[PDB]
């Protein structure tokens, strides 16, 4: 995270972080979305162009930290994999159309004060709440910029931005599964995520209930925070009939 | 979840972070 | 630059 803060204790209890077996490295953010699934990236998992495809037991997940590098003894939980599933239009190719993946866990975690699953948007909140100069809150442990990495969890909170602005941001196509946030030059705020972010999550709290509500995932950007460009998200509400599907058979 | 979204240490104890009034404020 | 992790989750 680019120009973001620490997190407080227990301010993001769904953040997962991704975690390789050997050698032992962090791969990526994610979400807790249920005491035995986990949301993140496609590309976290599956990305040819770099000769990335994990297998369940290639990686780990690690639920309830905060500090990136030390090990949590008696607040983290260290979670084995069961399943991958990737979105089967997934397209890595190109833009990273559909960029999602869900990971259910070998068995249960149990909740606690640092550990506790982000609610998914029904439709309702998510046309509520995904429009323009809206803020979310992305979450992680990557970089803190683009060309060095935090001791703790970082947050930032970043405003939606107007699907024009993102389409003439970039020269990459850019789909109804994405969207972009970040400020304007000239508002004079900063932040973005970067390297190591990819997968966590981007969340935004009702209004309306109080909740915490997950409507994008960190996908991609034309380096980090630079000025003129934005981040691009997964648009989780247009992809929850998958969701729902993988959950429902699996 | 019945309870998802709802943060032990935060919404479950009626306690605010620093930063999220800026997010509400931003719901116009 | 990370602390070891139990043995027992990568077994
Ligand atoms: N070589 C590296 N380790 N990083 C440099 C390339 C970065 C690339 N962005 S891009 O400008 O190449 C446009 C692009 C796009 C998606 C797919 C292919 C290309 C990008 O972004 N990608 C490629 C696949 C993973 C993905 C990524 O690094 N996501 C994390 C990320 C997320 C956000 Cl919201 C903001 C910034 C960043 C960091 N750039
Ligand atoms: C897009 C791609 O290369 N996917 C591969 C898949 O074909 C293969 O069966 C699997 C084996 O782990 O690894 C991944
Ligand atoms: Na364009
Ligand atoms: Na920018």
């Amino acid at each position: 995270i680019v120009e973001g803060s620490d997190a407080e204790i227990g301010m993001s209890p769904w953040q997962v972080m991704l975690f390789r077996k050997s050698p032992q490295e962090l791969l990526c953010g994610a979400s807790l979305i249920s005491d035995r699934w986990v949301l993140t990236a496609a590309h976290c998992l599956l990305y040819p162009p770099w000769d990335k495809n994990f297998t369940e037991n290639d990686l780990l997940v690690r639920i309830g930290k905060h500090s990136r590098t030390r090990y949590e003894r008696n607040i983290e939980k260290i979670s084995m994999l069961e399943k991958i599933y990737i979105h089967p239009r997934y397209n890595w190719r190109e833009n990273l159309d559909r960029d999602i993946a869900l990971m259910k866990l070998k068995k249960p975690v149990a909740f606690s004060d640092y550990i506790h699953p982000v609610c998914l948007p029904d439709r309702e909140t998510a046309a509520s709440l995904l429009q323009a100069g809206y803020k979310g809150r992305v979450t992680g442990w990557g970089n803190l910029k683009e060309t060095g990495q935090p001791s703790v969890l970082q947050v930032v909170n970043l405003p939606i931005v107007e699907r024009p602005v993102c389409k003439d941001s970039t020269r990459i196509r850019i789909t109804d599964n994405m969207f972009c946030a970040g400020y304007k030059p000239d508002e004079g705020k900063r932040g973005d995520a970067c390297e190591g972010d990819s997968g966590g999550p981007f969340v935004m709290k009702s209004p309306f209930n109080n909740r915490w509500y997950q409507m994008g995932i960190v996908s991609w950007g034309e380096g980090c925070d630079r000025d003129g460009k934005y981040g691009f998200y997964t648009h989780v509400f247009r992809l929850k009939k998958w969701i729902q599907k993988v959950i429902d058979q699996f | 979840e019945a309870d998802c979204g709802l943060r032990p240490l935060f919404e479950k104890k009626s306690l605010e972070d620093k930063t999220e009034r800026e997010l509400l404020e931003s719901y116009i | 630059d990370f602390e070891e992790i139990p043995e027992e989750y990568l077994q």
